[PDB]
């Protein structure tokens, strides 16, 4: 009785913890994606400066 | 005479602000996704003519 208790209660921490990982892993792609979309607007800064010093 | 020199120096004025109109609209019509972009070098400088307002 004392080792099936503890047996269910381990699954049930390993589903919560599966379920944990997949959607961190949905919150780091997009992190991933919007450090791009910075980039892209820093490169169109830099040549609106040197776009004026002509 | 006189007024043949000033209309020489009004004439040059002229074309330094349809340059700089034509530069401004052009950097104006840059946006997002726009083939031309790129990182640029050195783009905070300050250049030798710094004209204040």
């Amino acid at each position: 009785r004392e080792m099936e208790s503890f047996y269910s209660e381990l699954k049930w921490q390993e589903k919560n913890t599966l379920e944990e990982i997949a959607e961190l892993q949905g919150d780091i792609r997009r992190l991933e994606e919007d450090l791009r979309r910075k980039m892209m607007n820093l490169k169109l800064a830099h040549t609106r400066l040197e776009s004026r010093t002509y | 005479c006189l007024l043949q020199e000033i209309r020489q120096q009004l004439n040059s004025d002229h074309r330094d602000k349809m340059e700089t109109l034509e530069i401004d609209r052009g950097c104006l019509s840059l946006n997002l996704t726009s083939p031309n972009i790129s990182l640029k070098v050195n783009p905070t400088r300050i250049p030798k003519d710094s004209t204040t307002l």
